[PDB]
RNA sequence: UCGAUGGUACUUUCUGCGCCUACCAUGGUGACCACGGGUAACGGGGAAUCAGGGUUCGAUUCCGGAGAGGGAGCCUGAGAAAC
RNA sequence: UUGGAAUGAGUACACUUUAAAUCCUUUAACGAGGAUCUAUUGGAGGGCAAGUCUGGUGCCAGCAGCCGCGGUAAUUCCAGCUCCAAUAGCGUAUAUUAAAGUUGCUGCAGUUAAAAAGCUCGUAGUUGGAUCUUGUUUACUUUGAAAAAAUUAGAGUGUUCCAAGCAGGCCGCCUGGAUACUUCAGCUAGGAAUAAUGGAAUAGGACUCCGGGGCCAUGAUUAAGAGGGACGGCCGGGGGCAUUCGUAUUGUGCCGCUAGAGGUGAAAUUCUUGGACCGGCGCAAGACGAACCAAAGCGAAAGCAUUUGCCAAGAAUGUUUUCAUUAAUCAAGAACGAAAGUCGGAGGUUCGAAGACGAUCAGAUACCGUCGUAGUUCCGACCAUAAACGAUGCCGACUAGCGAUCCGGCGGCGUUAGACCCGCCGAGCAGCUUCCGGGAAACCAAAGUCUUUGGGUUCCGGGGGGAGUAUGGUUGCAAAGCUGAAACUUAAAGGAA
């Protein structure tokens, strides 16, 4: 579905973030 | 009605058109004399008056306005040209 | 493809409309989508009305009636069988049945 | 709003000829308009027609004789040469046999052929055939 | 259609094909003059000026009885306001909308129809500064709005 | 719709410069992507020396064994994978051997039911893969 | 700041000029795209392709400019910041 | 098949050529039957001109730009034969142009194929009604000069023809070595239509007198089926505040009689060891505003329905009122913007994410049931996103008909005490019939007036993926909003029928 799939993508960009504020 | 004479039509029909998209616009007013029972003095009035004319003398009410052509009281004339 | 000139609802010229319950299920659907249907049927029905009459104490008693305005999704109209799927051309007839 | 009124005219007439109407009312007139006109007048394009005064823009209802295809504007009205017209001449007109190109020139409203012959350029209104 | 509004009505007056003074009228150029400039000391506006001479005078049009317009008679007799009518009356309007917008913060329609009525006073009043009817340095300023009323 | 009027030359010069970008054959030539990324760096040929033999499986529905030589490219040292084109020329082919290699035909496309091959080998030790697959050339 | 724009007086140059100096003025530019960045950008006459309209190219024999490994500073001379 | 002819390649006695030569040209001698003095380069399924040919190979090897071919009779591969295409040239790779009306000025698209901002305001920008001699400032057009030659176009001329060259005819002698084009800007001389701009309004007006006079027809186009404003009686679930009512749900006091009630496909969890459920009289709180309620109204959209009062707005209509182009659409910028969410208060009846438990199932972490947190409600501050849809920008004109409907206005039998009836006009939400036309069609009175293409203007789309991802900036408390790629991958994806 586009609607889940967009939540997936929201879900890892919530990750991406969190990953590069480690780093930051 | 291909060949409608759009030049030369019936009074009948330019009557039933709007005021503006007659061939010559002109309005649907007029003027009148107001001859109320109690006085003598004729009052020009508009027809589509929109104030409350009065008599010489303030003897009574002309007409009352309206949303369109104002309502005149008891026993009055009008129609003038 | 547009299956519907309007849409399924009767809301032209209109933003939004307050929603309804559907009578089989409590789901919200607008008062222009909903397959309304008022229904007037008699308390007693004619399998018994025969001994309701025979028993009453006045001598003429007309039995009351049920004013029901019921509600209808799309969904529980048609499980429902109160409103059919029509051929592409009937679907455009908007007179009830007789 | 009604930035172009040859435009509207010109619009109004092609469309009554494809209704095959005989008559049609120009509801807004103004010079450019009956110059037009008459352009497409001396050539048998349409009939006579008769100005209508109304103390305002003024009104025009132009006989329709048929004869008309189609009749248009060309907006804006771009700056048209002796060496440039040729060019126009095969994008508006259908043949090299009729049809006119209505250009605006000093010396006055004219088609494509009298502003060779008179020799000058100009602005092009519409075209016509 | 309407300038801040989908309405695409066509209601508006239709002045004959007779630019001519009909001949029941016996009231001559000054006659009218008179009858404006009392009531202009009264306070009337312009436009509301032809209105009772239309009706309770039978005077159908200024312009074609006197040789000027109504606005241009109290110009000449300095009885012209200052600030133009149409002006006064959306600026009238806007300190109207702002009074009850205080006292009302939650209507957010009066909020919208504010920036409505303020657009065309500084549309209006950009009109008139190139026509130098108001000073360049003129300026609608909400909070001294209420003063030129 | 569009703007016709007599003072719209920039907003329609502008336009028009602004929307062939949304052509991506235009971005991708007028850009510093995609020329740099390209392994030959915008050349229509390249050398280089051989690495291995490797054998490409063909895409479906069909079923081959494509074979290809993994290629390092001299100019600057990007690792390729042709392909030998002719009928048994990879045995042609030796190991380290210098090969000049070109497109597979389509600008930086995978041509046919190769995967991913956009190269194929044109020459070798100097010396062209047909006049060698013709025997007119030996080595 | 340590010239940006203008004014005054020089200085300097083959001469006009913030070219420069000193004293004043607070300017000047910009969505009509300044400033900044990129250019596998020398510019143009031109070339290719083209129904019209265009797209692309122009290191390259002609014209103009620039440089002589990178900058910078000079001699001589009518003429060079010359290789 | 058999024959004599003709010749260039080659070759040189030499001349010529040239500074000296070479080359070409000229020319003795010599130089062709397999005239071996040998034409190759790519192809033969289709697109695309040319084989159901033979042998080998057997989803192998390979061919194939694309679609595809090959799994034991391959017209596609490896080959023989044959044929086809261009030809001293012919293939390949890459860039580029036409093809591409698949970048759009000519000249495309945005209802469903990719697409019109959620909506409105708004500066720059763009574009702007009609009107003034018919019968100053510019833009524009026409003319001249300029725009270096070479190139290009092109005149003349047998370089053997030709690409070229500018030379060459004629029996010293007479002819060429032309012309056109060179955008834009600048210069010049005419035209005055079209499109802008200016002149007299508190006359510090023109011309005349000769500080005051005289004089001018003394100086204000029209009043848009453009717009603003006033006015008139209206109209509307338009907005805000403050009141008011209604039953319902939940909870509760009292009274009544009883063992079951709740719930489900069936059940259980749960409520009742007794006073649940049910009935009565009540009460309290918080929501909500049924039926009336409609392809009806209003509002820029979101959205909007008990009564009454208050507040300031609004369209349409009516107008022989006023202003006189003040307008249209809009980068930047700005107001509003369902629900959910966020923060701080108040309140939490119902419902209910999460969560728990009970069912069902092979498993349910789901659908179903019993609860129930956040939430749902109110106030203030954020958020600014919806299948925010009519999947359809706004303004204006035009091109059919009919019956209804909402508002206002207008004039007509009659009935009723304004209501109804019959028409007309303007405004609006819609409907239908049509071969108006359009479209890929579904369908559309607009999605028409479109190769017979140009009314104005904004936004926006360029095969499908990657991807509304990465990165940078910006906004926010956060969630996230806005802006927004590329590498790489793919021959289809998709619409309507
Ligand atoms: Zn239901």
């Amino acid at each position: 579905r586009a609607k889940w799939r967009k939540k997936r993508m929201r879900r890892l960009k919530r990750k991406r973030r969190k990953m590069r504020q480690r780093s930051k | 009605p291909l060949a409608k004479d759009l030049l030369h039509p019936s009074p009948e029909e330019e009557k039933r058109k709007h005021k503006k998209k007659r061939l010559v616009q002109s309005p649907n007013s007029y003027f009148m004399d107001v001859k109320c029972p109690g006085c003598y003095k004729i009052t020009t009035v508009f027809s589509h008056a929109q104030t409350v004319v009065l008599c010489v003398g303030c003897s009574t009410v002309l007409c009352q306005p309206t949303g369109g052509k104002a309502r005149l009281t008891e026993g009055c004339s009008f129609r003038r040209k | 493809t547009k299956k519907r000139r309007n849409n399924g609802r009767a809301k032209k010229g209109r933003g939004h409309v307050q929603p309804i319950r559907c009578t089989n299920c409590a789901r919200c659907v607008p008062k222009d989508k909903a397959i309304k249907k008022f229904v007037i049927r008699n308390i007693v029905e004619a399998a018994a009305v025969r001994d309701i009459s025979e028993a009453s104490v006045f001598d003429s008693y007309a039995l009351p009636k049920l004013y029901v305005k019921l509600h209808y999704c799309v969904s529980c109209a048609i499980h429902s069988k109160v409103v059919r799927n029509r051929s592409r051309e009937a679907r455009k007839d908007r007179t009830p049945p007789p | 709003v009604r930035m172009n009124v040859l435009a509207d005219a010109l619009k109004s007439i092609n469309n009554a000829e494809k209704r095959g109407k005989r008559q049609v009312l120009i509801r807004p007139c103004s010079k450019v308009i009956v110059r037009f006109l008459t352009v497409m007048m001396k050539h048998g394009y349409i009939g006579e027609f008769e100005i209508i005064d109304d103390h305002r823009a003024g009104k025009i209802v132009v006989n329709l004789t048929g004869r008309l295809n189609k009749c248009g504007v060309i907006s804006p009205r771009f700056d048209v040469q002796l060496k440039d017209l040729e060019k126009w001449q095969n994008n508006l007109l259908p043949s090299r046999q009729f049809g006119y190109i209505v250009l605006t020139t000093s010396a006055g409203i004219m088609d494509h052929e009298e502003a060779r012959r008179k020799h000058t350029g100009g602005k092009i209104l519409g075209f016509f055939f | 259609g309407r300038m801040h509004a989908p309405g695409k009505g066509l209601s508006q007056s239709a002045l004959p094909y007779r630019r001519s003074v009909p001949t029941w009228l016996k009231l001559t150029s000054d006659d009218v003059k008179e009858q404006i400039y009392k009531l202009a000391k009264k306070g009337l506006t312009p436009s509301q000026i032809g209105v009772i001479l239309r009706d309770s005078h039978g005077v159908a049009q200024v312009r074609f009885v006197t040789g000027n317009k109504i606005l241009r008679i109290l110009k000449s007799k300095g009885l012209a306001p200052d600030l133009p009518e149409d002006l006064y009356h959306l600026i009238k309007k806007a300190v109207a909308v702002r009074k009850h917008l205080e006292r009302n913060r939650k209507d957010k329609d009066a909020k919208f129809r504010l920036i409505l009525i303020e657009s065309r006073i500084h549309r209006l009043a950009r009109y008139y500064k190139t026509r130098r009817v108001l000073p360049p340095n003129w300026k609608y300023e909400s909070s001294t709005a209420s003063a030129l009323v | 719709g569009k703007c016709r009027g007599l003072r719209t030359a920039r907003k329609l010069r502008n336009h028009r410069r602004e929307q062939k970008w949304h052509d991506k054959q235009y971005k991708k030539a007028n850009l510093g992507t995609a020329l740099k990324a390209n392994p030959f760096g915008g050349a229509s040929h390249a050398k280089g020396i051989v690495l291995e033999k490797v054998g490409v499986e063909a895409k479906q529905p069909n079923s081959a064994i494509r074979k290809c030589v993994r290629v390092q490219l001299i100019k600057n040292g990007k690792k390729i994978t042709a392909f030998v084109p002719n009928d048994g020329c990879l045995n042609f082919i030796e190991e380290n051997d210098e090969v000049l290699v070109a497109g597979f035909g389509r600008a930086g496309h995978a041509v046919g039911d190769i995967p991913g091959v956009r190269f194929k080998v044109v020459k070798v030790a100097n010396v062209s893969l047909l006049a060698l697959y013709k025997g007119k050339k030996e080595r």
